[PDB]
């Protein structure tokens, strides 16, 4: 059954095997977020999206670091400035 | 530390001895084989039944005991049900004290008890009155319903859908450990 | 009927059946909290057992390493012959002490790794 | 005799899963009310929530320079006092203003309060995630101070 | 209000004839089939590579 | 309630049986307590 | 005192009546509807009940699956068939050659596919 020498394994099991549902759920959520990101990319974007990055705030009025775009008040002959 | 003494001459004695029979005056009261069933006397016969006949066509087993009056009341309507439905199923009559290993197998805890069986676990339905509210007609109605259900389920999906369950691998060893001998396993 | 006499006594109030639906005296959230508390408090035994196990595992390593280092200091410092003659016996005693600790560790490990089932 | 004709391994799988679920229901029914509900719903649920939040969201250790800048937490229960080093989990879209409001409980914050990380002052119209990525990579310890100067 | 729970709800199963060991002894043939087939496939592939 | 042998004693009784037992306990304790109240204490 | 302890017992059993009524209601509402059938019951009997039935067996931590293997010690004349004997004769000793080959292969794989590590270059 058990013993004092198995305290390591008992504690590890009791504390980690309950986490496995949550681990699989996290993996599934990540896969679904990747799917949605790739579907968005296939649909099309003004500025690119970095897939494996945490957050992508870039848009027509926003830099790739969350700040406003410089020199974005006017229009440009070659289109987007990026 | 838990123990039970092995047995006694009383316990190992004949559970079903004969008692005196009255003359034909005590029988005169205000309230005053069978060609369709099979009385079972031997666990060999019970196992043969359960493992071959219950796989061919379903069985209905009445487990009784002499002390019980509900068994005496339920016997005759059970015999009528057998005479009615022997074409579709087999019918058996078991005494718990004569064949206890059959009672341990079917998981009966009170008497009288109806047990509908097919495939030895594909369909097992136990009908009884642990409370003391039902009657013999109620029990026989429940048995008829169960027999109809199991027949319908055997007809369902080309004869399949009734496969044995835990007995596929348990062999009723947790219920009755003496099946290890039947399986030929060691006991050393 | 057989049981109608008893089943006639079983007639309940609206409030009775609401209370039964909610399970007032049969859920016992205070008992649930007491169980959770006792179960979480019972985690100290694992720490005790692992402490004992690691100590019994390192006991021979200690006996072999730190007293060895002490003997090594004494060897590095001693030069003459009398002190060395007397220290040889200390070294042999340390040998015997090491074997004693090894036996003890064997004992405690066969005690700590024996399971009934 | 392994397998039967006319029956599918998927049907057998369904059989087995039904058996397992029925057995689980039986064992949950025939169990102590004191222990089973806790051990089956409240510890799993809490562990799931904690692990998901940790493994998915991203959190920050928050500090405040002065005791005068501490929020008022006297009324809200289970936390009567501010303590520095609190772990705070946020979303990627959070801004410095939203963080400040979350800290000060939707109440009037002090004047000229600003956020810094590794000595580097943040703008208030900045995403906290990208600001941390830029200024303090993998050291999200944020500090709230008063910028009078 | 009496016992609400049976005995098997508390008592441990048989020590030597238990649920898992009976289960795996019953599942032995299917597992034997599976792993024998896999091992034979791998061995035949390795032999088909090694002979020429 | 069921003419039977101790060897068939059920593992767990029915709640109906338990409730009936409690009702009979009410009857008996009522009668015994009221008898005691009248006679056992006028003694002293 | 008599008065007070008697009335104490009185409303003790009053509370008991209330408990019994709610117990009945709980049962006949919830538990008789949620009761399991019994098809998926526990497939075993407790060791105490088996011991009282005279049914319990304790032995054989191991088993012998096949009857050929069960009846070996009872046959006394062919514990092993001839084919089986010649097949058993191939394992009189362990194979140090096979041990060496498999161990070298596993060490090679574990070292040069699974335990590769970077090294500096000048």
């Amino acid at each position: 059954s058990t013993s004092p020498g198995l305290a390591f394994a008992n504690l590890t099991l009791l504390l980690d095997v309950p986490q496995l549902p949550a681990i699989w759920a996290v993996n599934a959520w990540r896969e679904l977020n990747g799917l949605f990101t790739e579907m968005k990319t296939l649909a099309g974007t003004s500025d690119l999206l970095y897939p494996s990055n945490r957050y992508n705030p870039q848009n027509e009025k926003t830099n790739r670091m969350g700040r406003p775009r410089k020199y974005n008040h006017g229009e440009w002959m070659f289109g987007n400035s990026y | 530390s838990f123990a039970i003494p092995p047995a006694n001459a009383a316990a190992l004695a004949d559970p079903l001895p004969a008692t005196p029979t009255p003359p034909p005056v005590f029988e005169a009261v205000s309230s005053a084989a069978l060609k369709n069933v099979e009385e079972v006397s031997t666990m060999e016969r019970y196992e043969a039944a359960v493992y071959e006949e219950s796989f061919k066509k379903p069985i209905v087993c009445l487990f009784f005991a002499r002390f019980s009056l509900q068994s005496k009341v339920l016997l005759q309507p059970f015999l009528d049900f057998a005479a009615s439905a022997s074409n579709n199923a087999t019918f058996f009559l078991i005494d718990c004290d004569r064949v206890p290993r059959a009672a341990y197998h079917a998981r009966v805890e009170n008497v009288p008890s109806l047990v509908v069986m097919k495939g030895d676990d594909a369909f097992r339905q136990t009908i009884t009155d642990s409370v003391g509210v039902k009657t013999a007609g109620d029990l026989i109605q429940e048995a008829r319903s169960a027999l109809d259900q199991v027949l319908r389920l055997d007809q369902q999906e080309g004869g399949t859908k009734l496969q044995p369950g835990v007995s596929s691998y348990t062999h009723h060893i947790g219920v009755d450990n003496l099946n290890v001998y039947r399986k030929g396993w060691p006991v050393a | 009927r057989p049981g109608q006499g008893s089943n006639a006594q079983f007639q309940t109030s609206l409030a009775d059946k609401t209370r039964g639906l909610l399970g007032v005296g049969f859920l016992r959230p205070t008992k649930m909290a007491s169980f959770a508390a006792t179960f979480l408090l019972n985690f100290r035994f694992y720490f005790m057992y692992m402490a004992r196990t690691t100590f019994q595992a390192v006991r021979p390593l200690l006996a072999f390493s730190v007293f060895g280092e002490v003997m090594k200091l004494v060897l590095a410092t001693m030069s003459s012959g009398l002190f060395s003659f007397l220290f040889s016996f200390v070294l042999a005693f340390e040998v015997f002490y090491f074997f004693l600790q090894c036996y003890i560790s064997y004992t405690f490990l066969t005690m700590f790794f024996t399971v009934l089932f | 005799p392994l397998g039967v004709k006319g029956r599918s391994v998927f049907a057998g799988m369904r059989s087995f899963i039904g058996q397992r679920l029925g057995r689980l229901y039986d064992s949950f029914y025939y169990s102590q009310s004191s222990t089973k509900y806790v051990m089956v719903f409240l510890f799993p649920a809490g562990i799931f929530y904690t692990r998901f939040r940790a493994d998915t969201k991203l959190g920050y250790h928050v500090f405040i320079n002065e005791e005068k800048l501490y929020p008022d937490y006297s009324q809200n229960y289970f936390d009567t006092k501010w303590t520095n080093g609190r772990k705070v989990y946020l979303d990627d879209e959070t801004t410095v203003e939203q963080l400040k409001a979350q800290i000060y409980g939707g109440k009037a914050a002090p004047e000229n309060v600003k956020v810094a990380c590794r000595g580097r002052v943040f703008e208030d119209a900045d995403n906290v995630a990208m600001a941390v990525r830029a200024f303090c990579k993998r050291d999200p310890r944020l500090l709230l101070f008063q910028d009078n100067l | 209000f009496g016992p609400t729970l049976p005995d098997h709800a508390y008592y441990g199963e048989h020590a030597t004839y238990n649920y898992f060991v009976l289960f795996i002894r019953g599942m032995r043939p299917y597992l034997e089939k599976i792993f024998g087939d896999c091992a034979s496939t791998i061995k035949n592939a390795a032999v088909a590579v090694y002979r020429p | 309630r069921t003419g039977g042998d101790f060897r068939f004693f059920p593992e767990m009784p029915p709640w109906q049986w338990l409730a009936h037992m409690e009702n009979l306990r009410f009857k008996l304790l009522s009668v015994a307590q009221s008898r005691r109240s009248q006679l056992q204490l006028a003694n002293l | 005192i008599q008065h007070w302890n008697k009335s104490y017992e009185k409303q003790v059993y009053s509370e008991s009546v209330a408990l019994n009524r709610t117990f009945q209601a709980r049962n006949q509402l919830v538990l008789d509807r949620l009761k399991p059938s019994g098809a998926y019951r526990l497939p075993a009997v407790d060791y105490k009940r088996q011991l009282s039935r005279g049914t319990l067996v304790e032995g054989a931590d191991f088993y012998l699956p096949t009857a050929q293997e069960q009846q070996r010690l009872a046959r006394h004349f062919e514990p092993y068939s001839e084919q089986e004997q010649e097949e058993r004769r191939k394992f009189r000793f362990q194979s140090i050659s096979v041990y060496l080959a498999v161990a070298l292969g596993a060490s090679f794989v574990h070292d040069y596919f699974y335990q590769r590590r970077p090294v500096a270059w000048c």
